[PDB]
Order: structure tokens, then sequence, then C-alpha cells
């Protein structure tokens, strides 16, 4: 009757000017079937709210594309269980994406 | 393209087309509810019991999906979650200069900017190569270098006897030193004072003093050291 543990801290492996690359593993206690993952975003230039840009997602490892240059962001990852959703994950280190010519 | 001759799908249903056969499969947000995936319902992610929706927030349940709706006096963290009160509105934050801040669930978080290091409360700027000679690393990459240093890493030393600079002329000899400069007096001349930041404290010497020939009257001069009746010479 209760929601999956929350997974690590996602980390951050491929960095572009446009996409990065996330890769979290799940709780050691995670206690109940986790179902998919959902991932979430953070830029201070966009707003003070988590924009979700990732759900379904069954493998432990994202790339999430489509951002902006020269922008710092940071994620966080939630389990999905049969009781809903997981407390968030550590958030991520801030990184910035790269900057164009 | 089997599933479009036959083997119907319910509108539920999403129909996959195969060669070994027409196999029927539901679409995300809904449970099938015969053996086969025919016809499905949409879950209900509101129902009694069910945390999609987290903490402070109102659940709303829509056929594939579902949304959170913030309890009346609260502030949206995500599309799950909603906090009582904004705790970092700009200019009175409580995190440092060069970090961030994000709202949560009781609070806020405080976490440093990229370059930087520390606890959210105070952040440090990080310098990859470091800075050395004393330097002090102000920025993520730059190093502020004291006086006498300079480079990225105040490596390389300051020549103060090429950089015009110190004009350490008269009486006394530019000599570079890492990090700094000596004003060294020129052969036949002493320190008169304790030491200066120049040629200035040099003096003449009385050059026969307690030399010359076995035979010579001694003279003075400003760096020289002269003997005359034979030997009649001009030192310097
Ligand atoms: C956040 O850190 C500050 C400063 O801690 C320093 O930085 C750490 C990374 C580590 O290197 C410590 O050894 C450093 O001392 C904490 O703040 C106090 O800050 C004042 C001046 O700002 C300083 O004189 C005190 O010594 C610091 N106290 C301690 C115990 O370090 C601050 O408490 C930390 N915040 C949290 C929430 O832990
Ligand atoms: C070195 O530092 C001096 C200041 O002390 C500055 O004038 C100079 O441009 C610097 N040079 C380099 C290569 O960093
Ligand atoms: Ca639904
Ligand atoms: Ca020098
Ligand atoms: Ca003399």
């Amino acid at each position: 009757s209760s929601p999956p543990g929350a997974p690590s801290q996602p980390v951050v492996t491929e960095i572009t000017k446009n996409s990065i690359t996330l890769t979290w593993k799940p709780n050691p206690q995670t206690g109940a079937a986790v179902t998919s993952y959902v991932i979430e975003a953070f830029s201070p230039a966009a707003g003070n709210t988590w924009r979700t840009v990732a759900d379904g997602v069954q493998l432990e490892t994202h790339t999430v594309s489509g951002l902006q240059p020269n922008t710092i962001y940071l994620f966080l990852v939630r389990a999905v269980g049969a009781w809903g959703l997981s407390e968030p994950s550590p958030v991520s280190e801030p990184v910035r994406t790269q900057d164009s010519s | 393209d089997f599933c479009s001759e036959r083997h119907n799908c319910m509108e539920n249903s999403i129909c996959r087309n195969l060669n070994d056969r027409a196999v029927c499969s539901c679409r995300d947000g809904f449970r099938a509810l015969r053996e086969d995936n025919a016809y499905c319902e949409d879950i209900d992610e509101c129902a009694e019991g069910r945390h999609y929706c987290r903490e402070n927030t109102m659940c709303v349940n829509t056929p594939g999906s579902f949304m959170c709706i913030c309890k009346t006096g609260y502030i949206r963290i995500d599309d799950y979650s909603c906090t009582e009160h904004d705790e970092c509105i700009t200019n009175q934050h409580n995190c440092d200069e060069n970090a961030l801040c994000f709202n949560t669930v009781g609070g806020h978080n405080c976490v440093c900017k990229p370059g930087y290091t520390g606890n959210g409360t105070t952040c440090k700027a990080f310098c990859k190569d470091g800075c050395r000679n004393g330097g002090a690393c102000i920025a993520a990459n730059v190093c502020a270098c004291p006086q006498g240093f300079t480079g990225p890493s105040c490596e390389t030393d300051i020549d103060e006897c090429s950089d015009g600079f110190v004009q350490c002329d008269s009486r006394a000899n530019c000599i570079n030193l890492p990090g700094w400069y000596h004003c060294e007096c020129r052969d036949g001349y002493h320190d008169n004072g304790m030491f200066s930041p120049s040629g200035e404290s040099c003096e003449d010497i009385d050059e026969c003093g307690t030399s010359c020939a076995n035979d010579t009257i001694c003279f003075n001069l400003d760096g020289g050291y002269d003997c005359r009746c034979c030997t009649g010479h001009h030192h310097h």
C-alpha cells in the first residue's frame, strides 16, 4: 500500500549544448515493485518549478535533449509503483550546457 | 498489415500490425480488462490509497493520465507537490550569492553554482589547476595574484627590471627575484641606511680606510679608489 523508495542521486554523463545524459540507481530499499521512472528538470532561468521531461522510462539511463545552450540545470528521479510515485531522488549536481561558436 | 485486415482492437487498445499474428495492446494509462488486451479502461490514479499526487495537492483523473492542483494556500514545486511558502524570493535569499535555491516540501535547499563548492549557505570559488604563490581563487578558473606574480595560476614572475617599473638606478643594479627584486649596490658602494626600495640607500665607501700601494697618497671618489705618489692608477 506504499509507493516505491526514492532512487539514488542521478549522475550526469554526456553534456552537449542541447542535451544531457542521466544515470541513476534504484533504491537498495525500494520496498515495492517499480514500473517506470519519472525525470524532472530545473533551470533558474525558466522559473521555480520542476518540469517533467520524461515519463514511462524503463531503463535507469536517459538522455534529456531539447535543452538550451549555456544554461544551468538540475535533475531528480521518481520511482513509479502500483500505489503512486516515490519521494524525489537527491537532486543532481548542477551542470551547465555547452556554448555554441 | 494484418491488424488492418481483421483481428480488430477496441478503441482503448492499439493495433500492432505483426507478421505471424495481429496482437492487441492497451494504450499508456489504461489497464486491460479481458484476457487479451481488447477493451481497456483508464486507470484511476486518484483512487483511494493511490499516492500519484504527493504533498499538498488534489488529484484529478483524466483518460490516460492525471493532474494535481495545489491546495489553495500553497505554491507549486512540481507537477506532483506543492509547499506552503515560497521560501526563497529574490533579493532576500537565505543562500549564497553564487548559489541556487529551489523550493522543497517543508522549506528550501541551497546548492552552489557550477565552479563553486560549499553547502549553499557559503560557497567558495573552485580553481581546477589551483592558484599558487599565495594567490586567491576569486571566480571559477580565475586566480587573483599578489603584486609580484602573474599568470593563470600566479606561476609567472614579473620581471621588475625589464617592465620599466622600478628604475633601480644611481648607485645600484636591478636584480630580479621570484616575486620581487633587489636593488643591490654596485662595486665600491655600501648601503648607508638599513635598506631602501631603490638605489638611494647605497653610498660611497671611504675606499681606503680601516689597500692602495706601499707608497701612495689615497684619495676618495664617488666610486673610486685612487693611489698616487710609482703608481698613478685611477680605479673606476
Ligand atoms: C556550511 O559551512 C559553513 C562553513 O564551513 C566551512 O566549510 C566546510 C565546507 C568545511 O570546510 C568547514 O571546515 C568550514 O569551516 C558553516 O559555517 C560557519 O561559518 C562561519 C563563518 O561563515 C565559520 O566561522 C564557522 O567555523 C562555520 N562553522 C562550521 C561548523 O564550519 C555552516 O554551518 C555550514 N552549514 C551547514 C548547514 O552545515
Ligand atoms: C599578469 O598579471 C599582471 C598584473 O600583475 C597583468 O598586468 C598581466 O597582464 C598578466 N599577464 C598574464 C599573461 O596573465
Ligand atoms: Ca487516468
Ligand atoms: Ca620579480
Ligand atoms: Ca670612494
